């Protein structure tokens, strides 16, 4: 019947992950368990899986890092680590992933992404970046 | 003492909660937190004022009726009499009577509420 | 045209099979059972969620969100402070002080956005001659602090640095629509 | 081991607890709180992480400011975060909360709840995605996670 | 090149449902009650 | 050992309560198209220890307007009414063996409904009133159904013990023969621990928490976990009662298991009616319960005096 | 220490500060717990000049704008001292709850408030608040105080309701401040 055929599907679920510490790594990090193809992995740790068999929301997705820029994102995780190549697919505006349709090559754009800096230091911090206008006189430095 | 004993361990928990509820946590009081809600802003008057209820009438024919079961309840150990004739007609009488009165309240209007 | 939704054509046909239907629709409360079966049914269906972090909502190219100030392919500054963007900004949000580089151009020396008065509209980057300033992919710029939202030109000019790799492609297929 | 490390998982701990269940208020002023309603919708499911409304300020862990607030609003939102007992957290969301928004120069707004109440995190947009907002509470949760106050006191 | 819009097909869309359907279902009446009192008179013997 | 006892009966019905909340939250979940809780647990095996334990690290509210003795002790009444409900539970063998154990459940749940009626006029405050009144009302409506209902049905089983219902249901079931009996209990157990559509005293669309909007910590939890007992206890009577589950003296624990499995399946029915249908009014809930419950009540009640008689169906005493 | 590291340095001497979050008028009205208020000597032979929070705030703020007040002290002490048996029956007069005074030595009451003390969290009494509570007021005659400073002190019979409100009971609670038959004072 039916019923054997889906737990034969969660068994290899459960036994698609490497063993029981890959497993749990995914399982106690992700709460999903659902197996995928791997498009590609990032120059970071990211894996970006995909499975279209599932609806639109859920033919793709991320399996993040455990540390990006010194951080341990083993628990702490955000959505901010996804690099700009792969935002664009992972969101849906594109079929066609940096692994076959790669970007532009640039001098001025940056090689390591930042992940959202708000409460750490290298923060953002702002200020007037013009300069003084009105300028003073300085008197000199004799009398009479 | 069973039970007076199940009834003290009940109590006791719920104490030893209370208590940690309140000596565990910290506590920052001032005015502004600790009057009455009324949603943002502040109340008009007292709640220690009287709200009219417009059930009253079907509040004591509940106190009536509650009676009726008061009368009605010892009929699992009526039954095991001998007669089973005269309490058959005494319940018959006690239930349809009490129909009655339910009937003479709903036709004359006092299960409505006073708008 | 028109139709009613609540009005009887015409009453009084009742037989005993009628009040039966009717006299077992109560006292059995049979037309909350197919509630209870709709829920039922529901229960049983695939659940439109997802685990957010790791899968997400659709977007597509056309969809504005953080700001950036973006470079030309030789890396020269591609706004030159015609002061416009701000002109039709109607939260007046950006300003601009402009002077020249000592190159002999037309450029800015400053350029911020209270992000905290933008609206997301897109009129600024439907406004500027040279595609300058667009408003980008990242909504995910949430921050501790009120004054982090507030940009100026460096800023912007990170988030260019950052996200040309995705800005490109968005221009790339949303132009021939605008 | 030693006391300070005791203190320290001690702290992790309640941190998880409050982390892991913060009950907002239905308190939305404006049409961010739609999109703070298509976060409790099934897509973006909110009560998936433990964050459930509650309707009365003193049963509520966060106030969520989604909306635009005028001085005629600004003495019932004060009341209310008031009343929410501490521990208790704020997040503005939208460019009206914010700051004063699309409206920041007329006369009856408050041009940010900055002025009346502490925000902890500030969401952006107009309305902020509620994929944003979940962003955001994420975030606050990362922020409940290192508060380190049995430290400090214990370091007092 | 020619132009291209996204303008519908050629022959249309297929027809939409809209009017309300809401299935007529379920027993009789007579069933149920029948039902329900050889229960009851089974329950009492 | 008695001790043990009672903890062996009380610690994992709070487990219970526990987890009701997250299979309430999931279920409704489910039936509204979501996931609930996957998160804080593997999945959300433990958001109702983070729930408990952020309440009682909240600060407690003491208003000004407030009567604080009122206001404390009517938590603390309604826990430990909700858990000795659970002493005279035969499942099959109880913790205390009352001869009058309904009468016990009645008079601890008339006493339940004062923690409410209590707390509401404590707590100095509007919406708290309304709540109180609205539970008067209630309770003004459920109980006289609830009594003679009972009486009726326990008029085949010959006495007010808990534990004789067991052989009386040795080879049936009380829903065959009282269905009807046992459609009205079930409404009225809906009545009974204020569960929608029946909610009437915390309907947040009507009152802001009725009786529960000026507490904030551990008290409002003792409440909560209140509800969520009584839930399981009026499941617990319904399938005592009507569903009787097999006894079998040598083995009981099948008696247990069955009754598992029966209360497991009317709570999730609470479940399922909170996320199917409206809120009642609290005046329609009189009119309904008053105009269609109790005529049907009293005529079934004759019926079930004429019954052990005419057919010669007098049960024993003992 | 500080004058000496230090000079052009300005040092501000407030008597005991009262409001809302304070830690003496909030400190004198939870005695009620306690069935009863002691005080040394009765509360006599003990006199207080208590100054307003915003007095103090104001004037530190002036100090850092004033070309004055480069190198000197500085006495914000408030009007209208007050006794300190008197203050406590102002205060319960206000917080309207009742006021059963008794006498208590020192040595007793410093015992306490040293066990209250044995506290890993911020104590209710001890040795040193006892000894602070139960020690007159300088007289200021020889310094110049707010009003060389741009502050007119605010005196305590117009702001103790803000603070003491918290503690009053319903029945009680709205309730104005002309019913409270204000604080008899002394020169000394
Ligand atoms: C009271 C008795 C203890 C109650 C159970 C506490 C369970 C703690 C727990 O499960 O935390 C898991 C958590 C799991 O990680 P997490 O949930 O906090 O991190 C976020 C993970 N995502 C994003 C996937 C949801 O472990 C920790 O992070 C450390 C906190 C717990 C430390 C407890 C020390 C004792
Ligand atoms: C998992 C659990 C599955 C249980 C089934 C859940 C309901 C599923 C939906 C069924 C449905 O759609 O029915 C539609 C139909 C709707 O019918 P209808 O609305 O189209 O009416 C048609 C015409 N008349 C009025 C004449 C009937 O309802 C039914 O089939 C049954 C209705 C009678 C229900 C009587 C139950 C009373 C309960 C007390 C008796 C004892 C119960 C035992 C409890 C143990
Ligand atoms: C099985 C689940 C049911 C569990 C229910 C019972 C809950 C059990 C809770 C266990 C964790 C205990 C820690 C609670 C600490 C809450 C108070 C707190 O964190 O504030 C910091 C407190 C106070 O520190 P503080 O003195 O620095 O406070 C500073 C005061 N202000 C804000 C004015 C500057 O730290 C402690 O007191 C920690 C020791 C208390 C341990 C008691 C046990
Ligand atoms: C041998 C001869 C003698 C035999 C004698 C026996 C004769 C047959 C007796 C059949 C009587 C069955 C009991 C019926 C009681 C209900 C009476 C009724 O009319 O319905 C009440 C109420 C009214 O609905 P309304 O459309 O407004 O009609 C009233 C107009 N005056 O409608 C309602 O109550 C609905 C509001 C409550 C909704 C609550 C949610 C219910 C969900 C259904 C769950 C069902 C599960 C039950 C399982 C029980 C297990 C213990
Ligand atoms: C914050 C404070 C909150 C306080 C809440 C108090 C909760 C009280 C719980 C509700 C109790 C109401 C019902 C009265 C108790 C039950 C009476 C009963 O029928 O059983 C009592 C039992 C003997 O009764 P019975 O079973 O008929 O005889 C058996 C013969 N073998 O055995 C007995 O006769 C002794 C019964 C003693 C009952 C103890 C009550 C404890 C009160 C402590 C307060
Ligand atoms: S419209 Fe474009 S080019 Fe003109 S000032 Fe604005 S960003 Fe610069
Ligand atoms: S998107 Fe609209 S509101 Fe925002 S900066 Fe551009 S023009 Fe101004
Ligand atoms: S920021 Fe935009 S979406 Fe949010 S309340 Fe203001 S106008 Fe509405």
């Amino acid at each position: 019947m039916e019923l054997v055929e889906v737990l034969k599907r969660g068994v290899q679920q459960v036994t698609g992950h490497g063993g029981l510490r890959g497993l749990l790594r995914v399982f106690f990090r992700a709460n999903d368990i659902r197996i995928g193809t791997l498009v590609g992995e990032d120059k970071y740790g990211n894996k970006y899986y995909e499975d279209n068999k599932q609806f639109f929301g859920r033919h793709r997705w991320v399996i993040y890092t455990t540390e990006m820029n010194g951080k341990n994102t083993f628990w702490d995780v955000d959505g901010s680590m996804v690099p700009p190549e792969w935002h664009r697919w992972l969101h849906c505006m594109t079929d066609d992933p940096p692994t076959t349709n790669p970007p532009t090559a640039r001098k001025f754009i940056w090689t390591n992404h930042k992940f959202n800096v708000s409460a750490t230091p290298e923060q953002y911090v702002p200020y007037s970046t013009t300069r003084k206008k009105i300028h003073e006189w300085v008197p000199p430095s004799t009398p009479y | 003492m069973n039970l007076y004993t199940v009834i003290f361990i009940n109590i006791l928990l719920s104490l030893t909660l209370i208590l940690v509820a309140f000596w565990l946590p910290q506590m920052n009081l001032y005015s502004e937190k600790a009057n009455p809600y009324e949603c943002g802003f502040d109340p008009t008057s007292s709640a220690r004022l009287p709200f009219s209820m417009k059930f009253f009438l079907v509040a004591i024919t509940f106190l009536l009726f509650d009676l009726e079961i008061a009368l009605l309840l010892p009929l699992p150990w009526a039954i095991q009499t001998i007669k089973t004739s005269t309490m058959m007609i005494m319940a018959f009488i006690l239930v349809t009577i009490l129909s009655l009165g339910l009937a003479y309240e709903w036709t004359q209007k006092g299960l409505e509420w006073t708008e | 045209t028109y139709k009613y939704v609540n009005k009887k054509e015409q009453e009084s046909e009742v037989d005993m099979k009628s009040a039966t239907d009717n006299a077992a629709r109560i006292l059995m409360w049979t037309e909350l059972i197919r509630g209870l079966g709709m829920t039922l049914s529901y229960l049983f269906r695939e659940p439109a969620t997802i685990n957010y972090p790791f899968e997400k909502g659709p977007l597509s190219p056309r969809f504005r969100g953080e700001h950036a100030l973006r470079r030309y392919p030789s890396g020269e500054e591609r706004c030159i402070a015609c002061k416009l963007c701000e002109a039709i900004c109607p939260a007046q949000a950006i300003t601009i002080e402009a002077e020249p580089r000592a190159d002999g151009s037309r450029r800015t020396t400053r350029y911020d956005i209270d992000m905290t008065k933008c609206i997301y509209c897109g009129f600024c980057q439907e406004a500027c001659p040279v595609d300058a300033i667009v408003e980008g992919p990242n909504f995910e710029f949430s921050t501790e602090t009120h004054e982090e939202l507030l940009y100026n030109k460096e800023k912007l000019l990170n988030n260019g640095d950052k996200w040309e790799a995705e800005i490109a492609a968005n221009i790339q297929a949303d132009y021939l629509y605008r | 081991s030693r006391a300070e490390y005791v203190v320290t998982k001690l702290d992790d701990l309640i941190n998880w607890a409050r982390r892991s269940s913060l009950w907002p208020m239905t308190f939305g002023l404006a049409c961010c709180a739609v999109e703070m309603m298509h976060m409790a919708a099934p897509r973006y499911d909110m009560d998936r992480f433990g964050v459930v409304f509650r309707a009365s300020p003193r049963q509520a862990d966060v106030m969520i400011v989604a909306g635009t607030l005028t001085n005629k609003m600004a003495p019932a939102l004060r009341k209310v975060y008031d009343q929410m007992p501490e521990p208790r957290y704020v997040v503005s969301m939208g460019s009206c909360a914010n700051g004063g928004g699309y409206y920041h120069y007329s006369y009856s707004v408050v041009r940010g709840c900055d002025r009346i109440v502490p925000v902890d995190i500030y969401v952006p947009g107009c309305p902020p995605t509620a994929e944003a907002l979940l962003y955001g509470i994420l975030q606050l949760q990362r922020k409940i996670k290192r508060e380190q106050k049995l430290k400090i006191w214990y370091r007092r | 090149s020619k132009v291209k819009q996204d303008m519908p097909p050629p022959g249309g869309y297929g027809p939409i449902d809209y009017k309300r359907n809401l299935p007529r279902r379920g027993l009789s009446g007579y069933s149920m009650f029948a039902v329900g009192i050889g229960a009851l008179i089974f329950g009492y013997w | 050992m008695f001790f043990i006892n009672i903890l062996t009966l009380l610690v994992p019905i709070l487990i219970a309560m526990a987890f009701l909340t997250l299979v309430e939250r999931k279920i409704l979940g489910y039936m509204q198209l979501r996931k609930g809780p996957n998160i804080v647990g593997p999945y959300g095996i433990l958001q109702p220890f983070a729930d408990a334990m952020k309440l009682f690290m909240k600060e407690p509210m003491r208003p000004l307007t407030t009567s604080m003795s009122l206001f404390i002790i009517a938590p603390t009444l309604s826990l430990t009414l909700a858990l000795s409900l659970w002493v005279p539970l035969p499942m099959p063998h109880p913790l205390i063996n009352l001869n009058l154990g309904i009468l016990f459940i009645l008079a601890t749940s008339s006493l339940s409904v004062y923690s409410i009626l209590w707390s509401g006029w404590a707590s100095n405050s509007k919406y708290s009133l309304f709540g109180a009144l609205r539970a008067v009302a209630q309770t003004i409506s459920y109980e006289v159904t609830m009594a003679i209902i009972l009486l009726s049905v326990l008029l085949m089983n010959g006495s007010y013990s808990l534990q004789t219902l067991i052989t009386t249901q040795e080879h049936m079931w009380l829903l065959l023969p009282a269905w009807p009996m046992a459609m009205m209990w079930f409404i009225s157990t809906l009545a009974e621990t204020n569960r929608a559509p029946f909610d009437l005293t915390e309907g947040e669309s009507e009152l802001v928490s009725g009786f529960n909007v000026e507490y904030a910590a551990g008290p409002f939890a003792l409440f909560f976990m209140a509800e969520y007992t009584n839930i399981i206890l009026m499941n617990a009577l319904t399938t005592i009662i009507f569903l009787g589950p097999l006894y079998y003296i040598n083995l009981p624990e099948l008696y247990s298991t069955n009754f598992m499995m029966e209360a497991l399946l009317l709570s999730s029915t609470f479940l399922w009616i909170r996320a199917s249908y409206p809120r009642f009014r609290y005046d329609q809930l009189m009119h309904l319960l008053w105009k269609n419950f109790l005529p049907l009540t009293l005529a079934l009640c004759m019926w079930h005096i004429s019954l052990p008689i005419f057919t010669a169906g007098v049960p024993p005493y003992m | 220490e500080v004058r000496s590291v230090f000079p052009e340095a300005i040092i501000i001497r407030p008597s005991d500060i009262f409001g809302r979050e304070d830690r003496f008028l909030n400190h004198f009205a939870n005695y009620r717990w306690f069935l009863a208020v002691p005080l040394v000597s009765l509360g006599f032979k003990t006199v207080k000049q208590p100054v307003y929070v915003a007095d103090v705030s104001k004037g530190i703020v002036n100090a850092t704008k004033d070309p004055d007040a480069v190198g000197k002290t500085f006495a914000f002490t408030g009007p209208n001292r007050y006794l300190l048996f008197h203050l406590v029956k102002y205060i319960f007069g206000m917080t309207h709850r009742t006021f059963i005074p008794y006498p208590l030595p020192l040595f007793v009451y410093s015992w306490i408030g040293k066990l209250f003390g044995l506290s890993p969290f911020e104590p209710w009494t001890t040795k040193d608040k006892v000894e602070r509570i139960h020690i007159s007021d300088v007289m200021p005659t020889d310094l110049p105080g707010l009003e060389d400073l741009g502050v007119q002190p605010t005196p305590l019979e117009l702001k103790s309701i803000e603070v003491l409100r918290r503690h009053r009971t319903y029945r009680w609670l709205s309730s104005e401040i002309e019913e409270t038959k204000p604080a008899k004072t002394v020169n000394y």
